[PDB]
């Protein structure tokens, strides 16, 4: 009655039968914008049937000596299905999500992963150099990977600075392959202003970072995939105008 | 939502003896942190603790004052400083400890001479905010200052102090900000604009020497800021790595320093 | 004019002092507050939370495997996995987590810790291990009989992957200074031992080499006196 | 006491107001959803 | 007559599709401003504004200090000025966005030295009303203001200041007069008296150095008016020539400013 | 907030007195005699 | 426990003539003080003593100024001291009279010159608690007392001065402490150790002259400390061997001063 | 005489607070366990 | 601002004198006080 769950949202379902939780991000569910926080004078729109539904993404492998990988979350949707078309015709966007992250593997594999939610992840440029102007900065397809992720460089500081031992203050989870196969957050629309763009700002990021590498014995199976299911929790637009690829 | 001062005081506890009730095998795969506490584990006696956490709200430990930049004054005959308090790496690693802060300001302004001194001149110090235009010159026009906010103060005086409101477009000071400012084509190679909140360029600070012929000498005038009424969101953990620009959390690719010093082998405390 | 005379303690600038000022921008009023979540009221909410630490920080650890205690099988008892100190203000395992980098910005602190261990192997190995807490005296133990004569818990893997072993407040002091070393190890807590307890046992066609993760936290008596600043920061020149 | 006292209009030039003690951990340390008693297992 | 803070905000509103009542169709022929909200015209949703106009009255619009004229002494012993605020263009813009203008003053004196000092020598300010006599030396009888208001102030004291009351003949002071002061023959070439309101001749403001032989300094005092208590009548249009006179709104014939600055076409918004 | 607090007898150096929202926009954007509704043609 | 003010009265007495009532014949040999009176063995009047004891109590005892340490400052550019108050004799054995004491404090800092003088430079006064990293320059970064208390005053202000809480991690201050600071081998020989109480090392207190190059005098601050809201406990003898050491009780084995001058003979009063 | 007035939270920056006068000399001048009256011999 | 002027003992630092001062540890509380044996009051108990 804790292991097993079916997680519905839209004409989409996700089925499981050995999971740990659900956290809950910062104990807050993803709500409407309400009357006093809003800004803007224009009716929003509501689907609420066509963008509210899980949206999943390729598969990554698992290699022994990984590194790990990182998404944006309103910039992975914006090619793929209504909810691209919605957040390239409008202008403001909010909505919370609902992740879900799946690595199954057999009982005589180890390994571990955690998968965390960073808000507003900014990706460092990593060299040395002490000056404005000959610094050097991430690409575009860096910074924002689109649906297709990124790798790791250095996972042990993020890739900007800042210990993964203390990346535990973030809402999270592990995926242990002695214990469960999936781990899922529950995010809400966490940001400075009511209403945002879904293509300049990126609110935060998925990082699933693989410690305790994979190991395993001769003969077992070496493709060990992993699948992140995303579902944007109460979406509404505002501001329609042209569509704007980027 | 508990509210209450000193700290949680343990009560007494005796020894079980059962199946069923395991309060110490904890799963740390769901996310949560472990909610064992003393009375389960071991035999405890009772105490009441008055060790007050008063000096540990984010209220007490921001309400102090801190350098956030110093503007060299040769006498060009003025100087200017963009106000970013993200330029002192002892003010900037408790501000980055947060995502979101919202609070108020008080702006100290201590100025010195080269060997140090205070001769008694006298200093405007002029505030531009953002779209006002910068002084050209000493003995422009902008120093008069019909509408922009100005301080009058001599080098024998007391430090100078004023107060400063929450000034920002937005709800709360970020500053982490993962997008670009504007739209268009991004390029590859140099992003020169990627983490630029445009939500936290305040202006420019100015200062001068009001005179009318050129006064020999060389000052020095150091801003010290302490934050008041701030509320704090989505904490963040600790930089570890050195600072090495101003606007950017670059780091260095070698050379990276670890969280933790080395000793001789796992099994040796010491 | 009423008569005033002028104190010591005229025309200073106290750093932490709580005082007013003149505002420059008359009749202003802010920008509205939204609802933004995750709001922090104090820093021991910070404290509470589990934090890997870096038990593993020896030479020879190259940039992420510095997080893991190394597990596999013996072939003489007794034997001993890990060990290392208690104060969270010392340079060690504690530098690396999450409340001895805020134990860092006060110069002391009080109550109890907690410390986490979870293990990452396969399903089908079993064991036991016993990891015991020492107060203070002597250096850390040799044998396992005299680690288990502290505060000793016995943690078996199975199901439940995670134990916890809370170390209780044992001084004298009501605070501890967090800077040891020197004549400052009357404020030290004690060693935290991590034992070989039966075995790592394993079947055959399976990994004979796992790890766990250790963890750590405060607890709800834990409290901080008297800020500071951190060692940590360097600064040659300014950020320009 | 008198530290509250101000000399302005503007109420953002004034000393450090009431002391609230408000503290909710629960959103860090127990942020899951099905709520966990600390006497028994977390995985049934 | 409403009085009420923060903006008006706005109500729901839906489509409609009736013939007869038209919100869009306004008419400007009738010199009135159009009344169209944005509720008719597309459906709106319900907002609660509160963005305080507090700081947009012509209260605090004026309470702001500024420079209206400056005092070269040279020490002939003494210095005067004829109180006239429409020297500076800063803010005499801003009054003469309006016809009739009643409030209070504070003047605030900021006096400093040739190269800019401050030393510790005595100066006296003294207001000369129309029709008492102007001093004529640096040792007349005049200084001796049994009657007129005089302040006795250092150089190294902070710059003094005073409250002036409402001070005209009239109900208020008028920055535009359309007429003579006097009646007879008036000239058709040098008119040179056409706009002279004899309602804001306010006297004249002497200052000497408090001395008996010649103190050997070049000084120059800064005169900083404040206006409160302001009230304001019959608004009128900013003026955007530049300035030539004191006295005489002349501009330029040629070389006229146009009001906007100058595009490629006129289907190019950029 | 003591700020009125005046210190002499006359009352010209005081403080910015109370603050009255006083705001007539019906003078100066509609001052024809008629009263003209906004849902209805100007000129019938 | 009796609480009055004044002094005790006597009470009027006659002559006694009985056997078994003898007030007069005590037995030191319980360790307890005779409680023989006035009025029982001589007759006495009766008077009413106004003779106030205020001025008797700890609290009035302790709450004088005094000189504590001297920190001279050669401009090595810094100077610091530790914070340890037994060293000039005159307010260490008041302290030393009792073995706990539990207070707050109050120092003061004055400042002088070589010849004596005040020159208007400006110095900061740091405090460096234990654990914090004391500075190595007059311009290194421990110097921006990001959370350190700092003083800011110049010599031609008046004398600095703060208030100091009760900050032992123990309950009270003692000054004898008669055991060791840690465990171990201790030698027979030179016992460096003994007699160190760790619960009164406060810190470290450090002084620099605010300036960029170096200023060329050579100060002294002396540090003056007041007890207030003290409490006592345990009293002991006090000292009457001169001291040798500061945190020891050294004292020398020949030359030992007799607590009483010496006399002629044991019959002779004078 | 106001003095007591303070003008901070913390309380020890305050003057010299109300002067108790308790006095309890039966505990250095006689500690012994059995009460000895002062009319008769102290070893009976 | 008040009127006020200053009369002579002003800047003055009277050893003996019973004033406020500017505290250093804002928002501080000590160690808990316990029961030490034989506390003293005055000196006239040390004199009897
Ligand atoms: C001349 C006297 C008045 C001086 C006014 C200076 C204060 C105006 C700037 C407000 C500062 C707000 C605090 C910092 C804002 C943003 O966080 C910084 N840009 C950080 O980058
Ligand atoms: C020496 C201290 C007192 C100085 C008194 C100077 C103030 C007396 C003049 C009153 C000024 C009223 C404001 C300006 C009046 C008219 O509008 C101007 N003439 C404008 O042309
Ligand atoms: C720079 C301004 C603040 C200066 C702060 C200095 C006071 C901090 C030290 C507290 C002194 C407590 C009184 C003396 C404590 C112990 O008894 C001494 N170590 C005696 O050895």
């Amino acid at each position: 009655s804790d292991r097993v769950a079916q997680l519905t949202v839209g004409n989409s379902s996700i089925t499981t039968q050995e999971a740990a939780n659900i956290v809950l991000a910062y104990g807050e569910w993803p709500e409407y914008c309400p009357d006093t926080d809003a800004t803007a004078v224009d009716k929003p729109t509501r689907p609420d049937v066509s963008v509210n539904r899980f949206y999943t993404l390729d598969s990554k492998m698992w290699q022994e000596n990984s590194t790990g990988w990182y998404w944006k979350f309103p910039d992975v949707l914006n090619k793929t299905g209504v909810f691209g078309q919605n957040a390239q015709f409008h202008y403001l966007y909010r909505s919370g999500f609902c992740l879900h992250v799946q690595c199954n593997a057999s009982k005589f594999h180890q390994g571990a992963l955690l998968v965390a939610v960073i808000p507003e992840f900014v990706i460092a440029g990593r060299g040395s150099n002490t000056k404005p102007n000959e610094a050097p900065h991430p690409g575009f397809t860096t910074t924002f990977p689109g649906t297709t992720g990124a790798t790791f460089h250095d996972p042990y500081v993020l890739d900007s600075g800042v210990p993964l031992s203390q990346a535990l203050i973030y809402p999270h989870q592990w995926i242990n392959l002695r214990t469960n196969n999936c781990a899922t957050v529950i995010v809400p629309y966490i940001n400075a202003v009511p209403f945002d763009s879904a293509i300049n700002h990126s609110n935060f990021g998925l990082i699933v970072i693989p410690v305790s590498p994979l190991k395993y014995s001769s003969g077992a199976t070496t493709a060990i995939p992993i699948t992140i299911t995303i579902a944007p929790l109460n979406s509404e637009f505002g501001g329609l105008r042209q569509a704007v690829s980027q | 939502v508990t509210n209450a001062e000193s700290a949680a005081n343990t009560t007494p506890s005796s020894h079980r003896l059962e199946t069923g009730r395991v309060p110490a095998l904890q799963a740390a795969e769901t996310g949560a942190t472990s909610n064992a506490t003393d009375e389960n584990m071991i035999e405890t006696r009772c105490v009441v603790n008055r060790n007050g956490v008063l000096e540990t709200t984010i209220n007490h430990f921001f309400s102090r004052s801190g350098l956030v930049g110093v503007v060299n004054l040769t006498d060009t005959g003025y100087a200017t400083w963009d106000i970013d308090i993200m330029g002192f790496v002892q003010l900037r690693r408790k501000c980055e400890m947060f995502t979101y802060m919202r609070f108020n300001a008080e702006f100290t302004f201590v100025t010195t001479t080269k060997n140090g001194e205070a001769r008694p001149y006298m200093l405007q110090y002029m505030y531009v905010p953002p779209g006002a235009p910068k002084p050209t010159g000493r003995d422009a026009f902008q120093w008069q200052t019909a509408t922009n906010p100005s301080v009058f103060v001599k080098l024998t005086d007391p430090p100078a102090q004023v107060s400063v409101p929450f000034m920002s477009p937005a709800s709360a000071y970020q500053w982490f900000y993962d997008g670009y400012p504007t739209f268009g084509q991004h390029p590859e190679t140099s992003n020169t604009t990627y983490g630029l909140c445009p939500n936290n360029m305040m202006g420019t600070f100015a200062v001068r020497v009001v005179s009318r012929e050129a006064s020999q000498l060389k000052l020095q005038t150091r801003v010290y800021m302490k934050l008041k009424h701030v509320r704090a969101w989505v904490p963040r953990p600790i930089r570890s790595q050195p600072y090495l620009l101003k606007n950017f959390p670059n780091y260095d690719s070698s050379k990276i320093t670890n969280s933790a010093r080395d000793r001789s082998s796992i099994k040796q405390a010491n | 004019g009423i008569p005033a005379e002028l104190r010591p303690g005229t025309n200073q600038f106290l750093t932490t002092d709580d005082d007013t000022a003149a505002p420059i921008l008359p009749g202003f009023t802010p920008t509205p507050t939204i609802h933004i979540p995750g709001e922090v009221h104090s820093l021991l909410e910070l404290c509470r939370v589990e934090t890997i630490l870096e038990v593993n920080n020896t030479t020879e650890a190259t940039g992420l495997t510095r997080l893991l205690i190394p597990v596999s099988s013996q072939n003489k008892a007794d034997e001993l996995c890990a060990a290392f100190m208690v104060d969270p203000g010392r340079i060690g395992p504690w530098q690396s987590t999450l409340v001895g980098q805020i134990c860092r910005y006060y110069t002391q602190w009080s109550g109890s810790l907690k410390v986490t261990f979870m293990f990452t192997g396969s399903f089908m190995a079993t064991g036991k291990m016993l990891v015991a807490y020492s107060p203070p005296g002597s250096a850390q133990p040799a044998n396992r009989e005299t680690a288990m004569l502290g505060t000793h818990v016995i943690w078996d893997f199975g199901l439940q992957s995670s134990v916890s072993l809370v170390i209780p407040w044992i001084s004298n002091t009501h605070f501890r200074t967090a800077k040891t070393g020197g004549n400052y190890d009357y404020y030290t807590a004690g060693v935290v031992t991590l034992w070989y307890q039966t075995n790592y046992v394993v079947p055959p066609e399976t990994p004979g080499e796992a790890y766990i993760i250790a963890m750590g936290a405060a607890q709800d008596n834990f409290t901080l006196k008297i800020c500071k600043d951190t060692d940590e920061v360097t600064q040659q020149a300014v950020l320009q | 006491n008198f530290t509250n006292i101000n000399y302005y209009k503007d109420s953002y030039a004034a000393s450090a107001t009431r002391q609230d003690f408000t503290q909710d951990p629960k959103k860090f340390t127990q942020p899951v959803l099905d709520s966990i008693r600390e006497l028994s297992a977390p995985l049934n």
